[PDB]
């Protein structure tokens, strides 16, 4: 692990030596946009802008992406809630069961699988609002992501409207699945059968299939 | 994201699973579907390929250049014959072995590799050997029966079947020369044996050991031996007489032998086989220029001038044996698809296949002449490049190009005649 | 007051909303800005039976008649049992449907449906219509509900003309040394271009306080200019009001939400007006708010880009429904211009540009007059009229000097100009690059540089109206709507082979066509990379020029090569099995009704790949060329039979519209993604062309007059199939006996063959020309083919097809004359 500090909040950006690479420009641009930023009040708070620069990458090969965290309950940690109670994680979970058959469980975090790494698009959002601080986050978005797909095998977004464009954005190709939101109207996410797709191309890639189940927690 | 993205997923990853044992149409699938998801998912992990590798090598071990040992559980005898391989899938032909091609086979074997497949779904493929165009089904792996109750399905559909030897081991012993001798006596076949298949119940790796020696022996003749209807197999013999095997003239070419000389050959207990592994061009004019040149590629054969006629087309036709054009559409109408064959192909397919021509040399020597064509037939013809007379075979099939201008001829007005 | 009948559309577009609908910003004559609400659909059609089959009853449904329904696959033949091309009857049915009821066979499909909109109702898109108050129910203020337009659109009225309120505006912004960003690089200052329906250009500069000091700013406003700090305090009249950056922002806003009929800018919707969007939402919380004007959506400024592929390009656009084809001039003109730059420089480089006579001289300052006969009746008007605001001036190309006295009455001008004087017959004044550094004012920003800066801007920004009707944009844009039959808020967003979609859609609902596959496509394009080499560099003589009157558009009516049309396409693999389906096909298909063509193999295996066209009906590809052919021909006739000056920019734009979408079938053809495929036809197309430029090439080289007969090298014969031309190489000259003059081929790419001349006399050149030109369409060529001689090129320097130059002689002129002295590739 290794910090760098910016000239904001948190002053102090703690990553694994993979995201080495991603500092500069990362400082640079937030310590343009850092006070603009600071205007609102974000879920999470500042000080957890950045617990997602220390997981490491080179054991990670399908990156879960959401768009941006959680308008209450942000926690720095993607589609995570601590009393699991988020809808979107609970859909998650559902479909998950529902592929792994398990029946009794309490929660679901997508930080604790080998090969997955939850991210975030964007790094924050407004209080109740979605997507209205993306314009502060641009730069570090985009070269975010860049730098993720330098190493991980399978991207996966949710919700095919917020991500209508990502190809563009992302220059090298990667194998790219986008699928439903948890928030899709219909349980449309119920007939999203995202992740046994997902395995089926890490094994084209002759790769680990995620094995989801270690993300749930009895 | 649909679950038919999903099947189709797993059916193009199990093309790539079974890529070895594939043929042309398994390949477009695979291509084509990989096309589909490296398009919708903007990268696979596959990509496309044509030279397409066929191997068996999944099923089996290295070889055994040594005596070894065994012990345990119940042991299926198979023999390795010697001559061309092919491998038999589900919904595919027969393939050679390492250059996969569209081999042409009769219907008899086909039939009988059709319905053996059809039978029952649990079949990963079946392999066959080439002999002196003896068609011989040497054996079948499976997941969940033996090449056992296989062979007697086969043998009770027509086709051959090598007798399968079912043997128990208990103690340690020594598994060498006079052990492999007499299993190979167990089998009683005069065919040739190089080596040895054994499996054990309940272990899909099958293992194969072969025992030999090398020697080396003076080349006096390479002479061809007339085992078919237009077919003769060539051979070399010894001083002493001895008879070395060979599987096609496509590895008499590979093994670059020379007239008057000395090779190599590893010698079995039965027979001796010589060895490969010793260019093309060069051979295949060397070789022509040594035996004469009145001998012409005829396939995997050699064969004199081929003068052919009417009867070779009946022959191929499969029709009654006729030296009257008259005769050759009579039966034609009472048979139900020898017609339809016939009217499938082009004029120029019957041609061919009619006087076993090789594909490219005619086609390369075809594209090197000239030609006067009056009422769909040929009435004259000239060289236009004298380079192609370089390769022999160029120059031969020309020799009794004649033969071929008149087949087509006769083919032609045969197609007209149909009409009629 | 009451609603005025006549009007004229300015403006369609599609809606937003859960319930969608098309809203049409027409306008009347007397002044109004009318809108007219209509409720969108889907568009499908499908056979009788499958109309029948379906049990939920569709919306509305509208039959077609039978019309045939044919197969456009390709299937190669080794030999002469060439199948059919299928071919069904039946009847087809047009639903109206409102939802996507997704069918699993419906047919025509790839269209777009507006454009069945339009042809379903018969509403021209620019038409002017007598609308129906009782088919017009008012909803909103400006608003009506307008539920049949088939009899709403029942009465058209000829086109007239209308005031229409085209806006401008760009701006500045300080960057520090890399590009402006909104978040770190501020407003340096911004300058519209308002013109309101009363014609008054009026204009306004805003200039930023932030950026400059409060005692600047009294010494600004105690030197003419005004200061206001809200948004109700705004005057228009003024050219230099004042403002700080949330008053200046506040204003932009009140602004782009006006009802505009247009909107324009260089560059602005990727850089500039999003510039706005976010430094306002960066200060102020307010999104810059367009509504639709029946006051049911609000939508807020969206920056999209939509790509295309035919050199990697990207076009931004903005999705506002308020009724403003929000435009721009970057990227519509790259579309139209294959140019060197497309920086604004040059640009304005090659839109305005006069000739000079010198007047003064002396000093660092010499003034300069043109009138309207100093270079052309015409330049000096255009380039007064955009000598208003400038500031530089590229005098000889090269000598760009700042205007420092400019005195224009109304047909001419009178500059004075910061260049070294210099004793010489004339000048060429140019708009090129321009020779302030704004980002050393920006360094040293103040207040002079600050009003100084605004005047550069006012100028950047009021370039835009003038190109706007040099390009005549606004006419080429009225052109595009009723010919490609789009709204004109997208005559150039979308991409060709979408484009090409409404005149083929006509023509098939005219000749009851319809195109299907039910076969994928192959993976291999059109081209095989041609290459063209001149026979030599530096010429001795003079070259006549000779052009060929659209190539392949009028190829494709002369075969028929279409895919309806294709019967076959024949190969084999050796010489043998080639020559016999030579002949047997040559006796099979037989002349004239066929035509045998020769390709180039599409396989490494195979060496002769014959394709077969039959002629026997004029299919839809070929017609519709003929059409797309025969109309500009008609409209360039009338472009010189009337005399009002609107009619000498409505027939040049139709004329031009025309031009440039039938000279690109030959590309939608071939393109894979293209409604037009064929791989065959658009290869014969390729190959007739090259059949024809050999062709034409033999009969040029080795040809020598004979005393009062041409005597070629090749004879007259057609090269296709049997001819009853007198196909004598000796063709009787309409010239005295003593010319004797020989004709060297030395270049012809695809539709300009070059002809070189035994003399260097341009004058005896011309004379041969004009006679040639009657001489080739009277003997040599053939049936629909036309030509017309291009320019007599003296000196000739070529290198390639795009670095060349020489002295050009127009036909019109003689040797004692003007000519045309043409350089190309000079940096």
């Amino acid at each position: 692990m290794n910090s760098v500090t910016v000239s904001h909040a948190p002053y102090t950006i703690t990553y694994h030596d993979d995201w080495e690479p991603v500092m500069s420009q990362l400082v640079e641009f937030y310590n343009e946009v850092a006070s603009w930023l600071l205007r609102d009040e974000t879920s999470p708070i500042p000080d957890k802008f950045f617990i997602q620069l220390k997981q490491p990458l080179r054991n990670k090969r399908v990156c879960v992406c959401g768009i941006d965290p959680y308008p209450k309950d942000g926690t720095g940690v993607p589609f995570e809630s601590p009393n699991f109670t988020k809808k979107s994680i609970k859909e998650i979970a559902s479909s998950i069961s529902r592929l792994t058959g398990v029946i009794d469980y309490k929660g679901y975090n997508l930080n604790i699988i080998d090969g997955v790494i939850p991210w975030n698009y964007y790094l924050s959002c407004k209080l109740g609002e979605t997507k209205s601080h993306a314009i502060y986050w641009d730069k570090i978005s985009k070269l975010l992501l860049q730098h993720i797909t330098k190493h991980v095998s399978v991207l996966y977004c949710l919700g095919k409207t917020d991500f209508s464009n990502i190809r563009a954005k992302l220059e090298s190709p990667v194998t790219t699945i986008v699928g439903y939101h948890p928030a899709a109207r219909d349980r449309q996410f119920e007939k999203d059968r995202s992740f046994e797709i997902i395995n089926v191309l890490l094994e084209l890639d002759n790769k680990a299939p995620i094995n989801w189940a270690q993300g749930f927690i009895y | 994201t649909s679950s038919a993205d999903l099947t189709n997923l797993k059916e193009l990853l199990s093309l790539y699973k079974s890529l070895r044992f594939s043929d042309s149409a398994a390949i477009e699938k695979y291509n084509s579907l990989v096309e589909w998801g490296t398009s919708t998912y903007w990268k696979i992990g596959v990509q496309k390929v044509a030279n397409v590798e066929t191997s068996i090598s999944d099923y089996y071990d290295e070889v055994k250049n040594k005596p070894f040992n065994i012990d345990p559980g119940y042991y299926i005898f198979l023999p390795v014959y010697f001559g061309s391989v092919f491998i038999y899938s589900k919904g595919k032909n027969m393939v050679e072995l390492g250059s996969g091609n569209s081999f042409q086979i009769p219907d008899d074997m086909r039939s009988a590799c059709n319905k053996v497949l059809d039978s029952d779904n649990g079949i990963d493929f079946l392999r066959f050997v080439l002999l002196n165009n003896r068609w011989i089904m040497e054996d079948a792996i499976s997941k969940y029966q033996s090449p056992v109750n296989i062979f007697k399905l086969a043998s009770e559909y027509g086709l051959n079947i090598p007798k399968y030897l079912e043997i128990e081991i208990e103690e340690d012993t020594l598994f060498d020369d006079e052990l492999y001798s007499i299993i190979e006596r167990s089998f009683d076949d005069k065919f040739p044996k190089i080596s040895i298949s054994y499996i054990k119940l309940g272990e899909l790796r099958r293992q194969v050991v072969d025992f030999f020696k090398f020697s080396f022996m003076y080349i006096e003749s390479i002479k061809v031996d007339r085992i078919g209807d237009n077919i003769f197999i060539p051979s070399v013999i010894t001083k002493s007489g001895k008879k070395i095997l060979v599987k096609d003239v496509d590895h008499l070419i590979r093994s670059k032998v020379r007239e008057h000389t000395f090779v190599k050959v590893k010698k079995k207990n039965t027979f001796s086989i010589l060895y490969d592994y010793d260019t093309r061009g060069e051979v295949i004019k060397r070789i022509i220029d040594t035996i004469g040149r009145d001998y012409y590629v005829n396939g995997k054969y050699f064969s004199k001038v081929g003068s052919a006629g009417l009867k070779q087309l009946t022959n191929k036709l499969d029709i009654n044996e006729c030296a009257t054009v008259d005769e050759l559409v009579d039966e034609i109408n009472k048979s139900g698809t020898v017609k339809r064959k016939i009217k499938n192909q082009s004029a120029f397919d019957l041609s061919r296949e009619c006087l076993g021509y090789p594909e490219a040399d005619f086609i390369t020597l075809v594209n090197n002449m000239r030609f006067k064509i009056e009422n769909c037939k040929v009435v004259n013809f000239n060289i236009e490049n004298t380079n192609c007379l370089n390769n022999p075979s160029i120059e031969t099939i020309y020799r009794n190009f004649n033969q071929f201008v008149s087949i087509f001829n006769v083919v032609t007005d045969v197609k007209k005649r149909l009409f009629e | 007051g009451a609603m005025d009948p006549d009007v004229r559309c300015i403006n369609w577009f599609e809606s937003h909303g859960e319930n969608r609908f098309l809203y049409l910003k027409s306008r009347c004559r007397n002044g109004e800005t009318v809108f007219i609400r209509f409720p969108h659909y889907f568009y499908y059609v499908v056979t009788d039976e499958i109309y029948q089959s379906l049990s939920p009853p569709p919306f509305n449904a509208r039959p077609l008649g039978k019309m045939r329904t044919i197969d456009i696959d390709e299937t190669i033949s080794y030999n002469l049992d060439i199948k059919d091309r299928k071919c069904s009857v039946a009847d087809m049915w047009l639903i109206e449907e409102p939802k996507k009821r997704s069918i699993q066979n419906a047919t025509m499909d790839e269209f777009l449906n507006i454009s069945w909109f339009y042809i379903s109702n018969g509403i021209s898109p620019d038409g002017c219509y007598s609308l129906d108050e009782q088919y017009l129910t008012k909803i909103n203020n400006g608003c009506y509900h307008c539920d049949d337009p088939r009899n709403c659109f029942a009465k058209k009225i000829p086109r007239f003309d209308i005031p229409r309120s085209y806006l401008f505006l760009d701006i500045e912004c300080h960057f520090d040394k890399k590009f402006p960003s909104v978040f770190i690089n501020p407003i340096s200052h911004t300058s519209y271009c308002y013109i309101d329906l009363s014609g008054k250009r009026l204009l306004f500069t805003l200039i930023n306080e932030e950026m400059l000091t409060e005692q600047e700013i009294q010494e600004a406003v105690d030197r003419g200019c005004l200061r206001i700090q809200s948004l109700m305090e705004m005057d228009y009249e003024r050219e230099l009001v004042l403002c700080s950056e949330i008053v200046l922002l506040r204003i932009a806003k009140q602004l782009l939400e006006l009802t505009f009929d247009y909107v324009v800018t260089f560059n602005g919707h990727n850089f500039d007006l999003r510039y706005i969007t976010n430094r306002l939402e960066l200060l102020t919380g307010e999104k810059i708010i367009f509504r639709s004007p029946d006051k049911k959506e609000a939508v807020h400024l969206c920056i999209y880009e939509r790509n295309q592929s035919s050199m990697a390009n990207t076009t931004f656009h903005v999705n506002n429904n308020n009724g403003t084809i929000f435009f721009d001039l970057y990227s519509f003109i790259q579309k139209s211009e294959k140019l060197d730059s497309y920086k604004l420089d040059s640009i304005s480089k090659n839109a305005f540009s006069c000739m000079g006579k010198v007047l003064n001289r002396g000093v660092r300052e010499m003034t300069f007059i043109g009138d309207d006969t100093t270079d052309a009746k015409g330049k000096a008007a255009a380039f007064a009229k955009v000598l208003t605001t400038g500031n530089y001036v590229t005098v000889d190309e090269d000598i760009i000097c700042k205007v420092i006295r400019k005195d224009i009455w109304e047909n001419g001008f009178k500059v004075v100009l910061l260049c070294p004087t210099l004793p010489n017959d004339t000048y060429k004044l140019s708009f090129g690059k321009d020779d302030v550094d704004l980002a050393q004012m920006y360094k040293d920003y103040n207040l002079n540089i600050a009003l100084d800066m605004a005047r550069y801007c006012i100028h950047d920004a009021c370039l835009c109206q003038y190109l706007w009707e040099y390009y005549g944009v606004e006419t080429k844009t009225d052109a595009g709507a009723s010919t490609y039959v789009l709204p004109q808020s997208m005559v150039f967003e979308y991409r060709a082979s979408t484009v090409i979609k409404g005149p083929l859609l006509k023509l098939l609902l005219e000749t009851k066509t319809i195109l299907v596959r039910s076969e994928t496509k192959q993976k291999f394009p059109y081209e095989g990379g041609k290459v063209f080499a001149p026979k030599q560099k530096m010429f001795s003589n003079n070259v006549l020029i000779f052009d060929y009157n659209s190539l392949y558009p009028n190829v494709c009516i002369f075969g028929n090569l279409s895919p309806e049309t294709l019967v076959g396409v024949v190969v084999s693999t050796n010489r043998l099995e080639e020559e016999i389906n030579n002949q047997l096909l040559l006796q099979k298909y037989p002349p004239p009704r066929y035509i045998t063509v020769h390709c180039e193999p599409r396989l490494p295996n195979l060496i002769s790949e014959i394709a077969i066209f039959d002629r026997s009906i004029e299919g839809t590809i070929p017609r519709l060329l003929r059409t797309f052919l025969a109309e500009r021909a008609r409209y360039k006739k009338m472009l010189k039979q009337a005399t009002s000056s609107t009619e000498k920019a409505i027939y040049d734009s139709m004329q031009y519209t025309y031009k440039i979408v039938a000279n690109s079938v030959y590309g939608l053809m071939g393109f894979r993604n293209s409604a037009l495929y064929s791989y065959a036809s658009a290869k014969s197309c390729t190959s007739i062309g090259r059949r024809m430029i050999l062709y034409l090439e033999s009969v040029l080289n080795g040809a020598e007059l004979s005393n009062g007969m041409l005597r070629f090298a090749n004879p007259l014969s057609n090269p296709f199939y049997m001819d009853d031309r007198d196909i004598n190489p000796i063709v009787k000259t309409s010239l005295p006996i003593d010319y004797r003059f020989r004709f060297r081929s030395v270049y012809g790419d695809t539709d300009s063959v070059f002809t070189e001349i035994d003399s260097q006399d341009v004058d005896k050149s011309i004379e041969i020309a004009k006679e040639l030109e009657r001489l080739i369409n009277n003997r040599v060529l053939f049936n629909n083919f036309k030509i017309e001689f291009e320019a007599v090129y003296k000196n000739l320097i070529m290198q390639s097809k795009k670095k060349y130059t020489t002295m050009k002689y127009s036909a019109s002129s003689n040797s004692k004359s003007v000519p045309e002295r043409i350089n190309k590739g000079t940096s």
